[PDB]
């Protein structure tokens, strides 16, 4: 899931 | 958390650190566009902004104490309103224009012109009120943390959100007070500014339909991001 | 010149308390839905009737009959089921978990559980009800916030914006008449306007399913629900 | 025409 992804970055 | 404890100056200096970019589009006045070709400039556009808004968000006091699930829910809601409120922020000095870029100003000329013209009075709306700056980032922080506080103990989170609401509320009125508002007009142009997200939000409504009505009908490559962002308001 | 602006804070809670409508029956028979076909039955026969109150209820809404005509037609055509909505969520404070479309008709989310794509909008209204609850909300506070999405929700000027001010200043004449501080005053108005953007949503994502519910063959809408529901789209 | 142009007026 790219939102979680770039959240979690 | 540490967002409780700023203070009304701390909060709007955070938020206007936080502000992202302005971006440009891919409009070329010399190339011909379709309705086809001039929504993949703004989807192109909107894809481009979604990257920057998603670091705005974690800038955003308070906003990265919450879960990543919550966090991930609250964007996925809110992205097209803060799209739109930014998009209506930078048409303020453009009466009878959207400027969706610094090289795309477009006018009025489906039911998109309808969208269309409810984002021209929104505009009227902030230039009339003469929005400030400092006005216009508390809104923006309101809507990605109201817009989807209501989609075990998951409410300690939704506590948290509305404290912090609380938190930006205080701030709206202190800004206006510096402003040499009396009380009434203080409680009334807290009232005219928070009325206008609820017009916010159903712009954005009508706007996920016809994206998704969009989608379907092959018409336009949504990007990777765009499409699940999207798929999120199908469910 | 409109005499909504000459009222008194307290004559303006009097003349929206006057002008509610009346809390509607459902049919009888206990038979509790659990089809597509007999709750969007009995849900559309009640909306029907509740209608035609909120029409003349509009009408003595201060302000309101200042209005052409046809701004009057465009604000409900916006609004109807959004004032439809908080009424059924404010009737709905008292049964936590649960809504009541009438005294006869109380429904719970198990119900709603049926009917593709009608649980999440259940939840969303079963979620304003309970802040709605938590935030003791009063019986004047209510009519105003009603009286707001009405003039507010098809708003896009300058009459209806006196007059959305004049509501603003009666809700905080109440909250100051129940002994609220000046920084609870504002926080409160804020969280009550805030809502009705949730309300707003909810709206329009009922919008798309009564459309969905019209677009096959269930329910026979009245003459009046369908241009209501056409004005939309 | 509309229903709601005739009832609002009763
Ligand atoms: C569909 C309604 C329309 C109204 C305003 C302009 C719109 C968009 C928009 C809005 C704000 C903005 O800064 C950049 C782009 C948009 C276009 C395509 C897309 O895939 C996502 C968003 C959407
Ligand atoms: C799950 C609740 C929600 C989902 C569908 C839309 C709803 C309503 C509805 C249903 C059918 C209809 O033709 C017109 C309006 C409704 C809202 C409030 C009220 O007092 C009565 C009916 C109810």
């Amino acid at each position: 899931k790219i939102l979680h992804r770039l959240l979690q970055d | 958390s540490l967002a409780l404890s700023l203070t009304a100056d701390q909060m709007v200096s955070a938020l206007l650190d936080a502000e992202p970019p302005i971006l440009y589009s891919e409009y070329d006045p010399t190339r011909p566009f379709s309705e086809a070709s001039m929504m993949g400039l703004l989807t192109n556009l909107a894809d481009r902004e979604l990257v920057h808004m998603i670091n705005w968000a974690k800038r955003v006091p308070g906003f990265v104490d919450l879960t990543l699930h919550d966090q991930v829910h609250l964007l996925e809601c809110a992205w097209l309103e803060i799209l739109m409120i930014g998009l209506v922020w930078r048409s303020m000095e453009h009466p009878g224009k959207l400027l969706f870029a610094p090289n795309l100003l477009l006018d009025r000329n489906e039911g998109m012109v309808e969208i269309f013209d409810m984002l021209l009075a929104t505009s009227s709306r902030f230039r009339m009120m003469n929005l400030q700056g400092e006005e216009f980032v508390c809104l923006k922080s309101i809507i990605l943390l109201n817009s989807g506080v209501y989609t075990l103990k998951s409410l300690e989170e939704k506590d948290h959100i509305h404290r912090v609401l609380d938190k930006i509320t205080d701030t709206l009125i202190h800004l206006m007070a510096k402003a040499g508002l009396t009380l009434q007009q203080q409680h009334q142009r807290l009232a005219q500014l928070l009325l206008i997200l609820s017009h916010i939000r159903h712009m954005s409504n009508k706007g996920m339909e016809h994206l998704y009505s969009m989608k379907c009908k092959n018409v336009v490559p949504l990007s990777d991001l765009l499409l699940e962002m999207l798929d999120a308001h199908r469910l």
